[PDB]
C-alpha cells in the first residue's frame, strides 16, 4: 500500500507474522472429529423372539426428550478416580459410531436371581446386571457407562437434581454395572428372569446407586450442537414420602433397532 | 469384631443412611446385598458391619428407630431401603413432637422394648460384639430423649462394651427448634453418665466447611451427611482393614479419654478440596496435619485456641511410612505446646490403616478431647438458664409425667462437666 | 456483582430511562418480551446483563430500574407501550396529581405520601443486588416533580444507604430555551440537595443536544427522542467500563475520585464524539486524536458552557471500540501541548482514560451512524460557575418581588427557605471561584 | 392515532438486536518469540546446551571445539529424570484403564 | 525392584481362601473354577 | 462456580474473536487477490479482442 | 532457593500472569501443567518457580491479588492462566476505587489476613525461600497500597530474607491518573523501609522502546509487559540454571546496594532490534554491551547521561566466552569513566547464565542504580506537592482514614531520598 511512515518495518512484522504461524488446522481437526464420531454404525435387527440380545451394537433412546444416548470423545477430565467423558442425550438421525452402544453381561447376578437357561444365555434378562460399552470404531480403548454417588463435587454437568453418569475406561467394576427393569416398579418383582422384550418402554438402573437413567431435557452447549443432560435419580411430579409411582418419562428407555420414541 | 449401630429419629435416620452408603461403597456391597468388591481385603472383614444369609447376602447390622414412622416409611425409598432387615424398622404412630419428656418417657418406653428386642438380635448373632453405634440428634426429641434411653439400657446389659455415640449437637446460628436447649441439656447429662466416649457435631460448622473449604452454593443436607458420614466410616478404618498400626474403638477411648466424663470429641476429616482443586493440591501428609489442626475444617463449632487438647487421635489411611506421620504431629505439638496440655506428654496418638478412601490417595480423621468443647456447654446451659428462669415451653415437658427437680439436675450436670473441663484446661503441674 | 440501580424522576426522568433502557437492551441483546437468546455460537451466557438486569428461574431479564413519576401519563403510556412486558409492573411507581412545577409540592405535601413507597421500592432493588455499585438518578431539576420529589429522594438515600455512590444526570435550564416560569425557582430550590446528597452531578442542558444534533447531525428537527438518544448514549459510554472488558476498566468509584477534588465541587459537563450522521460517517478518518480534539472543542459539547471561560480541574475521557492505550496518549499529550484550553495549576496531570473494547451500538431508527470507536467526556472544570450564575442571576429577578411565590408558600414551604437556597447557590459560587484562584 | 412514545420507541426484530450490537475490537498481541527472536523465524532452534558439559566430557570417546561448545544450536542429551517424570504421567485420543491400576493399587 | 508393580501381577490376582472366593466372589477372575459338575442340586449327574 | 464460568465464557469468547480477525484479515487478501487476478484477464482479454 | 511471586493491582495481576507464560516455556510446561522439558536443566530447578502437586502439574508459587473480581478473571487471560491454582485467587468484592487509603488501611487490609494466610502456607510448603518477588505499579490504587501493605508484613515476618519489588512507576507524559502522584509518594516511603532492592519500570521509556527500538506500529500493553517479563526472568535465570558465572537476589543485592537507601534501580534487556532488521545484526557481546548502555533501550524514562552510575550489573544469558562479556564492560568503563562515581572502581557486576531463553541465540538483562532515578522521584514529587498544597483530592484519603500529616510525612521521605542520590551524583574523592 502507500509507502508512508514505516512501511518496511509494518511489511516485515506481518511476513515474520505469517512465518511464525506457519485456525485452518483446528477446523480441520474439529471437522475431522465430525467425521469420526458420526461415522455409521450398523445396529445389530430384532431376530426371531423379540427379546433384547447380548454383543450386538444397539441404540439406546430415551422416552422423554427422544433422543439417544451419546458420548462425546473430547472434552474430558483427568480425576484421580480416572478420565471422565461426558455423555448426553442428542437427537440423532441414523446409528453412528457416537450414539450407539453394546451391552455385556456382568460379573455377579443378584445371588437371589435365578440360573439362567443355556438356551437363554446370550439374551439379557430382567435386573440382570450389563455394562454398556462404547461399540469399536469409536476408540480403540473400551468405554464404559457409570455413575456415582452425588458427592459435594458430584453432580450434573449444569443442573443438580441429578447425578453425575459419565462414559469411562474403568470396566469390570462395580460402579460400572447396571441393571435392566420394566416400566412398572411394581411389576419389577416377579419378572427377574423373564427376558426382556426389545420393542417395549423399559426402564435403566444403576446397581451402586440403586438410581434410574434419566435426562432433564436441560439443554447445554457442547461441542456437537445441543445436547440434554443425562443423570441418574428417580424423578416424580409429586415429592411423595417414597414416590416411585407412574414413572416420569425421564427415566423411560428403550433399545429397538426399528422405530423410535414418538 | 463387629459393631452394631443404631439411627435415632429423622436426622440420625438420614445419617446413618449415608454412612452405610459409605461404608457399601467401601466395603463393594450393592443395595441388594451381593458382594461385588475387587480384591479379598474387602471381604476380610466385611462382618464388622454386614452379616451374611444362607443365600450370601450381606445385610447390614443397624437398627432404625424413630417415633415418626414417616422418616423409615421413606427411607425405604432410599438406595438402601432393601438393605436393611425389614423387621429392623421401628415405628411409631406419632412423632415426639420434639419433646425429649415424652420422647424419652411416654411414646420412647412403649417402643424402646422392641428397639431392645431388635438390638439384642443383633448383638447375639455376632461371635464378639466391638461396640454399640447410635447416630442421632440432641436438639429433638426421639432422637434426644429415645436415643438416651436406648445408651441407657444398652449400658445397664453390656457394661464392658464400646457405646459409639454420633450426636448432632445443635447450634444457635442454625437453630431450627425452640426447645432445642431443653433437649440438649436432657440428653447431654445422659450420654455423660451412660457412653464411654461422645463424638459431637455442629450442623454449623458443617456448614462452614462446605462454605470456606469444599466452595460449594446450595446443596441439601446430603453434604453434611456425607462429611459426617465419612468420619463415621474412618473411626473404623483400622478395624476394618489392615495397616502398619491398627487400632480399634477401645484403644481409642483408652488414648482419649484420661478421666470417664471428660468423653467429648470434635473431629476433623482431611483432606478437603473444591471441586475444581483436587489436582491443584499434593496430598502430603503434612498437608494432612495442617488440615487437621486448622480451624476451618474442624467439624466442631468450638475455637481450638480457646482451649488446650487433652488428648487427640489420628486416624490416618493409605500407604505411607510412619515416621513422617508421627514427627509430623510431634512438630505440630513442638510449635503449638500452648495449644496443648504439659501433664500429659505427647497428647497425639497415631493410628495408621492402610486402605484408603476410594478416589483418594491418602487420608486421615482427627479426634480431638480439646477442652475447647465447653463452649458450645456453656452456650447451651446459658440458653437453658434463660427460657428456664421464665419456665417457658415447660408444662409440655411436666405432662409427659417427668418431674421439675430433673431440669436442676440437669443444670447442675452441666455445670459440673464445664467446671471439669475449665480447671482441667488451667490446671499447672 | 457491579450493580447499578437506575432511578428515573419526573418526566424527563422517564423519557431518558426510556432511551437509556432501550440501548441498554439492544446492547445486550434483549427483546422486548425481556427475554435473551442462547448465545449458542460460544455455548455459555454472559454476565455483563447483570448490573442492569436481574434473571428470573424462567429465564427473563427484568431492569433494575424505579421510575417515579407524580402523574400517571407516562408511566401509563409506558405500561402500554412496547417493554411492557420488559419492564417490571412494580417499580414503575405512578401518582395520581402531578407535582404542577412546584418544588414545594413535590418535597412537602406529595412529595411524603409516595416517598415511602418508593423507597420501598428502591429497598426491593438493592436486597436483589448482591453487589450494588450506586444508583444513577435521571432527573430534570427544572420541574416540579423531578426538584421537589428527587430531593426527597435523595435525602432519604443519603441518610439510608450510608455513602453509596450516586450519580445525577440532571437537566439544568439552558441560557435562553426554558419550558417554564417557575424553572429557575426550581432549580435554585434544588441545588441544595443536588450539592448535599448528590456524589457527582453531571450537566444535561437542552440548548447545547439541540444545536449539537442540528449542527453535526444535519437533522433539522430532532427532538426529544433524539437527546434522550444522546443522553442514553453518554451513559452507556460512561457505564460500558464494568460491562465489557477494556484495557483500562474504570467503576463508578474508581474515577469518583479522580473527578471530584473537593466534596462540594462535583458538578461536571459532558461531551461526546464522534456524534456523526452516516452521509459524513464513512468519509472522515475519525482517528482517536480526532475524536479526542472533537471532544475537547467547546462546541462539540453536551453542556452549553465555554470552557475556555474557566479552567479545567479533571477531564475523565472513557474511549469505546478500536482505541489503542497509546493513541489516546498521544492525543493527550499534542492537547497538553496545545494551549487553546487551561488546566488548573494545582491539577498537573488532570487527565484519566479508560478504555473499553466495545464499540458504540446504533439504535435502529436513530440518528448516530456506526462507527469503529468513539469518547465520551466526565470533566469537573470551573467554568460550570456561569450555569450558576445565569440560574441565580435569573432567581434573583423574580425574586425581588416575589413572583410565583405564593404556590410555594401555600404548600407548606417558609418563605426562607428561598433565600436559603439564595445563599447555598452563592457559595457554590464562591466555592468554585476559590478553588479556580491560582494559588 | 398514534404517540410519539410508539412512533420513536418501535418493536424490534431479532435481525435488529442482533445488528445493533456491533463485534467489538480486538486487541492484537504479538508472539513471543516474534518479539524476542533473532534469525530465521519459520525454523526456531533452542541452546539448551551446557557450557561445563561441552567443555567437559571423555575426551577419547568425543571431543567439542571451542567455537562450537561457544555456539550450537542444540539441546542437552541429559533426560533421565525426564524420562522418568514422562514414564511416570503416561486421531482419537487414548484413555488407559488408569483408574483401575489405581484401584488395585489402593486395594 | 518395583513392589507394587509384581504386587499388581500377583498377589492382587492370589487367592487365599478358594472357599470364601467361591462362596462370595466380586469382581475376581481367578479361583472361579470349581468342582466340575460336582454339585448338582439333584444330587445325580443324570437328567433331571 | 460463578469465577471459573466467567472465565471460561472470556476463553471462548478471545478465542472466537482471535479466529474472526484472522480470517478477516485472509478475506481481505484474498479479495485483493481476485480482484488483481481478474482485472489482469480482463485487460488480457480486451487486448485479443 | 526457590522465589514465591504476589501480583498486585491490574497493572501488576497481567504483568506477573503473563511472565508465569515466560516461565513456563522456558520450564517446557503446558497450560495443564504437564512438564514436556526436553532436558533436565528445565527441570533440575523447577521448584524454583513452581511445587508439584500429586498428579505431576507444577503449580506456580503465585499469590494473586487485587480488589476486581473482574481483574481476577483476566489476569488468567493468557494461554497459561489455567495453570495457577485456584485457591489463591483472592479479591474484594469492591475494587480500591484508584485510592492508595482504601487499598491500605479499611477494605484491602480486612483482606491482607488472607493474603498472609496463603502466602505463610506457601513459604511453609518449600524447604526454606530464598525471598519473595513482588509484581504491582504505584499508578493504581490496589497494586500500590495493598502492595505496600503486604509487603510490610512480609518484612516483619521474614526479616532476613530477600524483597525483590517490580514496581511500575508511571510518568507525567503517560500518567491517565490524577491520585497517581498521592499514590506514588504514598508508596516510596514503604518501599524504601520495606525491600531490599526495587527496580523501577517507566511506561514512557516502555513505550519509547516500542516504537523506536523495536520499531513496531501498534504495540499494546501485552506486548509491553513483554520486557518486564524478560528482564524479570533474567534477574533468576541463574537461580534456575547453571552458569560459568552463577548470580542469586543476593548476589545482585550485595553489589548493586552500596548504602541501605540505595535500592532503587532503573534496568533494561538486550539484545533489542527492529523486526525489518535481524537478519543485518549480528549478535556477539560487543553489540549487546553497545545496546545494554544507551538510554533509548533501558525501560526507564530518565537517561542515564544526566547521573553517574553508582554501580551496575549484567546478567548475561547464553554460551558465550567470559573474556569478551566482561572486557567489554572493562572497555566501556575506561571510555565513560565521567559517568561511573571514581570511588567505586569497576562499578559493574558481571554474571553468565547457563540456559537463554529458548528461541533465543544471547541475552543480557541490565539492572543500574544509577543517581538519575532522582529524576523520576523529582517529576513525580513536583506534582505531588503542587496537588497537596492545595488539598486537592486529599478529602478522598482522610475520609479514607489516613492523617493530613502523613502526606507531608511521605513527601519528606520522598525529600530525603533525592537528596541522598543528589549527594553522590556530584560526590568528589
Ligand atoms: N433532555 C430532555 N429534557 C426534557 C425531556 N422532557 C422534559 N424535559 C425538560 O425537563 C424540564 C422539567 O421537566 P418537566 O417538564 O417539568 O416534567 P417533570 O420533570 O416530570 O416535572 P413535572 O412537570 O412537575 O411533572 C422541562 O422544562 C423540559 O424542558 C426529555 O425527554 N429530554
Ligand atoms: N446433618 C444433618 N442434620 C440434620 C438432618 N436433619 C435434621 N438435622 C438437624 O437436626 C436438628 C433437628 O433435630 P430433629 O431431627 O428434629 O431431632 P429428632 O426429631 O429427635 O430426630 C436441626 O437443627 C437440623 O440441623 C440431616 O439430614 N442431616
Ligand atoms: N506496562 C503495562 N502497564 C499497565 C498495564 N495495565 C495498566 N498499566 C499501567 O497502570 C496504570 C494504571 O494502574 P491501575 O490499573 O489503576 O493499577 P491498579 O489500580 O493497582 O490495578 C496506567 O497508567 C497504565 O500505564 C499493562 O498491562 N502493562
Ligand atoms: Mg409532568
Amino acid at each position: 500500500k502507500a509507502l508512508l511512515g514505516n512501511w518496511f518495518e509494518e511489511e516485515a512484522y506481518e511476513r515474520d507474522r505469517q512465518r511464525l504461524m506457519q485456525a485452518s488446522a483446528e477446523v480441520a481437526h474439529m471437522m475431522a472429529k465430525i467425521r469420526h464420531h458420526n461415522a455409521p454404525h450398523s445396529i445389530a435387527p430384532i431376530a426371531e423372539d423379540g427379546y433384547l440380545r447380548f454383543y450386538v451394537p444397539l441404540m439406546l433412546q430415551n422416552a422423554h426428550t427422544c433422543g439417544f444416548l451419546s458420548v462425546d470423545l473430547d472434552d474430558r477430565k483427568a480425576t484421580p478416580t480416572g478420565w471422565q467423558v461426558e455423555c448426553s442425550t442428542a437427537p440423532a438421525e441414523e446409528a453412528t459410531s457416537r450414539c450407539t452402544v453394546v451391552l455385556t453381561p456382568a460379573a455377579m447376578p443378584q445371588t437371589d436371581s435365578f440360573p439362567i437357561p443355556e438356551d437363554e444365555a446370550d439374551i439379557v434378562h430382567y435386573g440382570q446386571p450389563f455394562y454398556l460399552m462404547t461399540v469399536r470404531e469409536l476408540c480403540e480403548d473400551p468405554l464404559f457407562l457409570m455413575s456415582e454417588f452425588i458427592t459435594p463435587g458430584c453432580a450434573s454437568p449444569v443442573t443438580q437434581k441429578l447425578q453425575h453418569t459419565y462414559f469411562s475406561p474403568d470396566g469390570g467394576s462395580a460402579e460400572a454395572m447396571w441393571c435392566i427393569e420394566d416400566a412398572n416398579p411394581a411389576f419389577q418383582e416377579d419378572m427377574r428372569d423373564h427376558p426382556v422384550k426389545a420393542d417395549d418402554v423399559i426402564r435403566i438402573r444403576h446397581n451402586m446407586t440403586a438410581a434410574p437413567l434419566a435426562s432433564l431435557r436441560e439443554v447445554f452447549y457442547n461441542d456437537f450442537g445441543a445436547q440434554f443432560e443425562l443423570g441418574c435419580g428417580r424423578l416424580t411430579t409429586l415429592a411423595t414420602k417414597r414416590r416411585g409411582g407412574p414413572p416420569a418419562l425421564e427415566n423411560l428407555w428403550m433399545f429397538i433397532h426399528d422405530g423410535q420414541g414418538r | 469384631r463387629e459393631i452394631v449401630s443404631c439411627q435415632a429419629g429423622q436426622c440420625g435416620n438420614q445419617i446413618g443412611s449415608k454412612f452405610w452408603e459409605v461404608i457399601s461403597d467401601e466395603h463393594g456391597v450393592d443395595p441388594t446385598g451381593t458382594y461385588q468388591g475387587d480384591s479379598d481385603l474387602q471381604l476380610e472383614r466385611i462382618n464388622v458391619y454386614f452379616d451374611e444369609s444362607s443365600g450370601g447376602r450381606y445385610v447390614p447390622r443397624a437398627v432404625l428407630m424413630d417415633l415418626e414412622p414417616g422418616t423409615m416409611d421413606s427411607v425405604r425409598a432410599g438406595p438402601y431401603g432393601q438393605l436393611f432387615r425389614p423387621d429392623n424398622f421401628i415405628f411409631g404412630q406419632s412423632g415426639a413432637g420434639n419433646n425429649w419428656a415424652k420422647g424419652h418417657y411416654t411414646e420412647g418406653a412403649e417402643l424402646i422394648d422392641s428397639v431392645l428386642d431388635v438390638c439384642r438380635k443383633e448383638a447375639e448373632s455376632c461371635d464378639c460384639l466391638q461396640g454399640f453405634q447410635l447416630s442421632h440428634s440432641l436438639g429433638g426429641g426421639t432422637g434426644s430423649g429415645m436415643g438416651t434411653l436406648l445408651i441407657s439400657k444398652l449400658r445397664e446389659e453390656y457394661p464392658d462394651r464400646i457405646m459409639m455415640t454420633f450426636s448432632v449437637i445443635p447450634s444457635p446460628r442454625v437453630s431450627d427448634t425452640v426447645v432445642e436447649p431443653y433437649n440438649t441439656t436432657l440428653s447431654v447429662h445422659q450420654l455423660v453418665e451412660n457412653s464411654d466416649e461422645s463424638m459431637c457435631i455442629d450442623n454449623e460448622a458443617l456448614y462452614d466447611i462446605c462454605f470456606r473449604t469444599l466452595k460449594l452454593t446450595t446443596p441439601t443436607f446430603g453434604d453434611l451427611n456425607h462429611l459426617v458420614a465419612a468420619v463415621m466410616s474412618g473411626v473404623t478404618c483400622c478395624l476394618r482393614f489392615p495397616g502398619q498400626l491398627n487400632s480399634d474403638l477401645r484403644k481409642l477411648a483408652v488414648n482419649l479419654v484420661p478421666f470417664p466424663r471428660l468423653h467429648f470429641f470434635m473431629m476433623g476429616f482431611a483432606p478437603l478440596t473444591s471441586r475444581g482443586s483436587q489436582q491443584y493440591r499434593g496430598l502430603s501428609v503434612a498437608e494432612l496435619t495442617q488440615q487437621m489442626f486448622d480451624a476451618k475444617n474442624m467439624m466442631q463449632a468450638a475455637d481450638p485456641r480457646h482451649g488446650r487438647y487433652l488428648t487427640a487421635s489420628a486416624l490416618f489411611r493409605g500407604r505411607m511410612s510412619t515416621k513422617e506421620v508421627d514427627e509430623q504431629m510431634l512438630n505440630v505439638q513442638n510449635k503449638n505446646s500452648s495449644y496443648f496440655i504439659e501433664w500429659i506428654p505427647n497428647n497425639i496418638k497415631s493410628s495408621i490403616c492402610d486402605i484408603p478412601p476410594k478416589g483418594l490417595k491418602m487420608s486421615v480423621t482427627f479426634i480431638g478431647n480439646n477442652t475447647c468443647i465447653q463452649e458450645m456447654f456453656r452456650r447451651v446451659g446459658e440458653q437453658f438458664t434463660g427460657m428456664f428462669r421464665r419456665k417457658a415451653f415447660l408444662h409440655w415437658y411436666t405432662g409427659e409425667g417427668m418431674d421439675e427437680m430433673e431440669f436442676t439436675e440437669a443444670e447442675s450436670n452441666m455445670n459440673d462437666l464445664v467446671s471439669e473441663y475449665q480447671q482441667y484446661q488451667d490446671a499447672t503441674v | 456483582m457491579r450493580e447499578a440501580i437506575c432511578i428515573h424522576i419526573g418526566q424527563a426522568g422517564c423519557q431518558v430511562g426510556n432511551a437509556c433502557w432501550e440501548l441498554f437492551c439492544l446492547e445486550h441483546g434483549i427483546q422486548p418480551d425481556g427475554s435473551m437468546p442462547s448465545d449458542k455460537c460460544i455455548g455459555v451466557e454472559d454476565d455483563a446483563f447483570n448490573t442492569f438486569f436481574s434473571e428470573t428461574g424462567a429465564g427473563k431479564h427484568v431492569p433494575r430500574c424505579l421510575f417515579l413519576d407524580l402523574e400517571p401519563t407516562v408511566v401509563d403510556e409506558v405500561r402500554t407501550g412496547t417493554y411492557r412486558q420488559l419492564f417490571n409492573p412494580e417499580q414503575l411507581v405512578s401518582g395520581k396529581e402531578d407535582a404542577a412545577n412546584n418544588y414545594a409540592r413535590g418535597h412537602y405535601t406529595i412529595g411524603k405520601e409516595i416517598v415511602d413507597l418508593a423507597l420501598d421500592r428502591i429497598r426491593k432493588l438493592a436486597d436483589n443486588c448482591t453487589g450494588l455499585q450506586g444508583f444513577m438518578v435521571f432527573h430534570a431539576v427544572g420541574g416540579g416533580t423531578g426538584s421537589g420529589l428527587g430531593a426527597l429522594l435523595l435525602e432519604r438515600l443519603s441518610v439510608d444507604y450510608g455513602k453509596k455512590s450516586k450519580l445525577g444526570y440532571t437537566v439544568y435550564p439552558s441560557p435562553q430555551v426554558s419550558t417554564a416560569v417557575v424553572e429557575p425557582y426550581n432549580c435554585v430550590l434544588s441545588t441544595h440537595s443536588l450539592l448535599e446528597h448528590t456524589d457527582v452531578a453531571t450537566m444535561l442542558d437542552n440548548e447545547a443536544i439541540y444545536d449539537l444534533t442540528r449542527r453535526s447531525l444535519d437533522i433539522e428537527r430532532p427532538s426529544y427522542t433524539n437527546v434522550n438518544r444522546l443522553i442514553g448514549q453518554v451513559v452507556s459510554s460512561l457505564t460500558a467500563s464494568l460491562r465489557f472488558d477494556g484495557a483500562l476498566n474504570v467503576d463508578l468509584t474508581e474515577f469518583q475520585t479522580n473527578l471530584v477534588p473537593y466534596p462540594r465541587i462535583h458538578f461536571v459537563l459532558t461531551s461526546y464524539a464522534p456524534v456523526v450522521s452516516a452521509e459524513k460517517a464513512y468519509h472522515e478518518q475519525l482517528s482517536v486524536a480526532d475524536i479526542t480534539n472533537s471532544v475537547f472543542e467547546p462546541a462539540g459539547m453536551l453542556t452549553k458552557c465555554d470552557p475556555r471561560h474557566g479552567k479545567y480541574m479533571s477531564c475523565c475521557l472513557m474511549y469505546r471500540g478500536d482505541v489503542v492505550p497509546k493513541d489516546v496518549n498521544a492525543a493527550i499529550a499534542t492537547i497538553k501541548t496545545k494551549r487553546t484550553i487551561q488546566f488548573v495549576d494545582w491539577c498537573p496531570t488532570g487527565f484519566k482514560c479508560g478504555i473499553n473494547y466495545q464499540p458504540p451500538t446504533v439504535v435502529p431508527g436513530g440518528d448516530l451512524a456506526k462507527v469503529q470507536r468513539a469518547v465520551c467526556m466526565i470533566a469537573n472544570s470551573t467554568a460550570i460557575a456561569e450555569v450558576f450564575a445565569r440560574i441565580d442571576h435569573k432567581f434573583d429577578l423574580m425574586y425581588s418581588k416575589r413572583a410565583f411565590v405564593h404556590w410555594y408558600v401555600g404548600e407548606g414551604m417558609e418563605e426562607g427557605e428561598f433565600s436559603e437556597a439564595r445563599e447555598d447557590l452563592a457559595a457554590l459560587e464562591k466555592d468554585y471561584e476559590e478553588v479556580g484562584a491560582e494559588s | 392515532p398514534n404517540t410519539t412514545y410508539s412512533a420513536s420507541y418501535k418493536s424490534l426484530t431479532e435481525a435488529q438486536i442482533a445488528e445493533a450490537k456491533p463485534p467489538g475490537c480486538f486487541a492484537a498481541e504479538a508472539p513471543r518469540m516474534l518479539l524476542f527472536h533473532h534469525g530465521d523465524i519459520g525454523n526456531i532452534e533452542t541452546y539448551c546446551y551446557a557450557t561445563s558439559e561441552l567443555a567437559h566430557t571423555d575426551r577419547k570417546k568425543q571431543v567439542y571445539t571451542n567455537d562450537e561448545v561457544l555456539d550450537m544450536p542444540g539441546v542437552s542429551t541429559r533426560r533421565n529424570k525426564t524420562a522418568a517424570l514422562q514414564r511416570s504421567t503416561m486421531a482419537p485420543p487414548r484413555l488407559l484403564p488408569m483408574g483401575r491400576v489405581a484401584e488395585r493399587e489402593r486395594l | 525392584f518395583d513392589g507394587e508393580a509384581t504386587a499388581l501381577e500377583h498377589i492382587s490376582f492370589d487367592v487365599s481362601q478358594p472357599e470364601r472366593r467361591l462362596w462370595q466372589p466380586g469382581h475376581a477372575t481367578t479361583g472361579l473354577e470349581g468342582t466340575g459338575g460336582g454339585s448338582t442340586y439333584n444330587g445325580v449327574k443324570d437328567p433331571w | 462456580s460463578s469465577s471459573e464460568a466467567r472465565a471460561e465464557r472470556l476463553r471462548r469468547v478471545n478465542r472466537y474473536k482471535a479466529i474472526q480477525a484472522e480470517l478477516a484479515r485472509q478475506k481481505e487478501e484474498s479479495d485483493f487477490a481476485a480482484m488483481r487476478a481478474a482485472k489482469v484477464k480482463a485487460a488480457a482479454t480486451d487486448e485479443a479482442l
